[PDB]
């Protein structure tokens, strides 16, 4: 007997199973395809007859048999398990139309038949992994940007708000003025160097402006790291410029409300009456979203912005890059949450709308 | 009904969830506590 | 095969078997500047010179045993351990609290220690062979600290005070320490002389340089009576009646005694409070070597070690599972 937990970040797999702490395999969530079709990074070591593409765009699906494989390639050498004798547990980001829900709901009964299968959105499992019951949480993914204001384990869809910046974009911004800088930036590894760069030596400004006059004046911000080829380059004002984004959309001609502009928005869309208590519960979300300066300077912004009045106490685990995953292997690691399971024969009696008619 | 009783099921996932982690950590405390507690008699032991 | 009880103190080193009275080796000890191994490799090299050079021994014969300080941290523990096995392949290790020692040489388990040594003078209350380590107090005024009056207040006197004349004029100022110094106030005084025959009448210099420890920072008095202080509540009169001094540092005169008074004075008078008079140097240089000396010894010492088995079966781990 086994227990199967899967999370399907927006631009990476990382599957395990409950009671784990961290997934079993983990990689990109990209998928080949010839002029056999492989599967992330076995499509990766086959570019030259195998195409990069991304199952999950937008943070949602393009075509069914992309995962199918996805999943195919999972068991048979990640896993390399018989998940048709365990339950599968999958989660979704939320407000996905029914017809993605029903869709996989399908697929996995018939193309795997495993037995007992569930569904719930990653935002509420990563609460559940921060343990704490009512809060609002920002979901700051890998490829999509959501606000999940969450209550007694419960969420309301309309509240919810949506946005698809995430790592991927933003390390697209950090790309392009790497190159204004007067480097370049153009395949592949191009980009996994500009992210390996962010990842290393990227931080979120405190006072940006001041931020820009020392950077501009103190060197000390202007760094020097090893490219692959060995190539140093100087990085100042720029470890820093492509986060301050976040709040200010106009750095890439965007237009919208920052991250803790599109916060307080949120929190306003819920009820008054629990604004505080949800103030005293912040979250965050996404391994691409710890960089340095980023908890103390949105604590700083939402201090302001939200009045003072209420108690703002910030919540930011060091340790969120599996946050969901973290919860669903706890949520499958529970005595009550195994009888709320959903089984092949139930499916065979009801079909894939059980699932909108028990899976919650 | 069906809105009446998924809120309630939220609700009991909670309460699961919060106790879960009350035992974990009250469990990591006391077996702190009896570790040194068993240091204590080791050196007892020596004194006997 | 008979076991071998080795002090590392920070200014000497005292060595030994277990089944005999005194430390056969006791020279100059530096890796142990603040109280714990600073120099690992000249800290085995040291080792090392002790087992062929001072004891004339292969350590992987013997069964050994090592004395750490109080307030050593943890890693120092895990690394002597870890080296002690790995280049020296003893067959039975173990690591006791000179405190502990002390306590056990004067053969009273619950107990106050007071104690110096290189920079550091310290109290620690053991009970039931216990260290408390909330209840230590680490104090400055060493010996190292009347010594250097000492040697201040020669060099005023402007007498001639490469690393042995360094070796020479630091024990030169311990040997004055022993001769002169006491705890016109003073009276007529000694006419102590040099090697080469350069003297004084040392007068009130040996009365107002021992006052220092009381008053130069926490005197050894203030050391100790805020140490119970910070231990438990109803044990202190346990320990009240079983202070005990050890060291070579602690060597003088009427300073076992004025500690008596100052103590007496500032502990409540109906307590019991006494002081065990190990004053004498052997006494003092070997209390700590004794303890050891007879912990080795003893018959229920053949399950106490941490045997050379216990060190392949598990690393460094097992000091802290061991050795209270």
């Amino acid at each position: 007997i086994a227990a199967l937990v899967v999370d399907n970040g927006s631009g990476m797999c990382k599957a395990g199973f409950a009671g784990d702490d961290a997934p079993r395999a983990v990689f990109p969530s990209i998928v080949g395809r010839p002029r056999d079709s492989y599967v992330g990074d076995e499509a990766q070591s086959k570019r030259g007859i195998l195409t990069l593409k991304y199952p999950i765009e937008h943070g949602i699906v393009t075509n069914w048999d992309d995962m199918e494989k996805i999943w195919h390639h999972t068991f048979y050498n990640e896993l390399r398990v018989a998940p048709e004798e365990h339950p599968v547990l999958l989660t979704e980001a939320p407000l996905n139309p029914k017809a993605n829900r029903e869709k996989m709901t399908q697929i996995m009964f018939e193309t795997f038949n495993t037995p007992a299968m569930y569904v719930a959105i990653q935002a509420v499992l990563s609460l559940y992994a921060s343990g704490r019951t009512t809060g609002i949480v920002m979901d700051s993914g890998d490829g999509v940007t959501h606000t999940v204001p969450i209550y007694e384990g419960y969420a309301l869809p309309h509240a919810i708000l949506r946005l698809d910046l995430a790592g991927r974009d933003l390390t697209d911004y950090l790309m392009k003025i790497l190159t204004e800088r007067g480097y370049s930036f153009t395949t592949t590894a191009e980009r996994e160097i500009v992210r390996d760069i962010k990842e290393k030596l990227c931080y979120v400004a405190l006072d940006f402006e001041q931020e820009m006059a020392t950077a501009a004046s103190s060197s000390s911000l202007e760094k020097s790291y090893e490219l692959p080829d060995g190539q140093v380059i100087t990085i100042g004002n720029e470890r820093f410029r492509c986060p301050e984004a976040l709040f200010q959309p106009s750095f890439l001609g965007m237009e919208s409300c920052g991250i803790h502009e599109t916060t307080f928005n949120s929190i306003m869309k819920c009820d008054v009456d629990i604004r505080k208590d949800l103030y005293a519960n912040t979250v965050l979300s996404g391994g691409t979203t710890m960089y340095p300066g980023i908890a103390d300077r949105m604590q700083k912004e939402i201090t302001a912005l939200a009045p003072s009045t209420m108690k703002i106490k910030i919540i930011a685990p060091p340790e969120r890059k599996y946050s969901v995953w973290i919860g669903g292997s706890i949520l499958a690691s529970l005595s009550t949450f195994q009888q709320m399971w959903i089984s092949k024969q139930e499916y065979d009696e009801s079909g894939p709308s059980i699932v909108h008619r028990k899976c919650f | 009904q069906e809105r009446r009783w998924k809120v309630a099921a939220a609700k009991k996932l909670v309460r699961t969830v919060v106790r879960h982690h009350e035992e974990k950590q009250l469990r990591e405390e006391r077996g702190k506590k009896e570790e040194q507690s068993r240091l204590r008699r080791i050196a007892a032991s020596t004194a006997r | 095969v008979g076991a071998l009880v080795f002090d590392i103190g920070s200014y000497t080193v005292r060595a030994g078997y277990a089944g005999e009275d005194c430390p056969k080796v006791d020279f100059p000890t530096s890796p142990l500047k603040n109280g714990m191994v600073e120099d690992w490799d000249s800290f085995q090299a040291i080792l090392d010179h002790t087992y062929k050079m001072h004891v004339k021994s292969e350590a992987s014969l013997h069964p050994v045993l090592m004395s750490e300080a109080p307030w050593n941290t943890r890693a120092k523990r895990e690394k002597l351990t870890e080296l002690m096995f790995e280049h020296y392949n003893i067959p039975a290790f173990f690591l006791c609290k000179t405190a502990v020692l002390t306590a056990f040489a004067n053969g009273r388990s619950t107990g106050l220690i007071l104690d110096s040594g290189a920079t550091h003078t310290t109290a620690i209350p053991v009970h039931d062979g216990y260290v408390l380590q909330q209840g230590i107090v680490k104090s400055p005024l060493a010996g190292d600290f009347i010594t250097m009056q000492c040697r201040e207040l020669f060099q005023e006197m402007n007498i001639e005070l490469r690393s042995w004349h360094n070796y020479m004029c630091n024990c030169v100022i311990q040997d004055f320490q022993a001769s002169v110094l006491q705890v016109a106030a003073q009276m007529p005084t000694v006419h102590y002389e040099f090697p080469n025959g350069y003297n004084c009448d040392f007068g009130a210099e040996r009365l107002k340089i021992p006052e220092g420890l009381f008053d130069p920072m926490l005197g050894v008095s203030h050391v100790v009576t805020t140490s119970v202080g910070m231990c438990d509540i109803d044990i202190r009169p346990g320990l009240y009646g079983s202070v005990i001094v050890a060291g070579g540092n602690t060597l003088i005169q009427s300073f076992t005694d004025r500690l008596n008074r100052e103590l007496s004075q500032k502990t409540p008078p109906s307590m019991r409070l006494k002081l065990i008079a190990n004053n004498t140097t052997v006494e003092r240089r070997f209390s700590s070597w004794i303890g050891g000396s007879i912990l080795a010894s003893l018959g229920t010492f053949q399950q106490m070690w941490i045997s050379k088995q216990e060190y392949e079966e598990g690393g460094k781990q097992c000091v802290e599972r061991k050795c209270p």
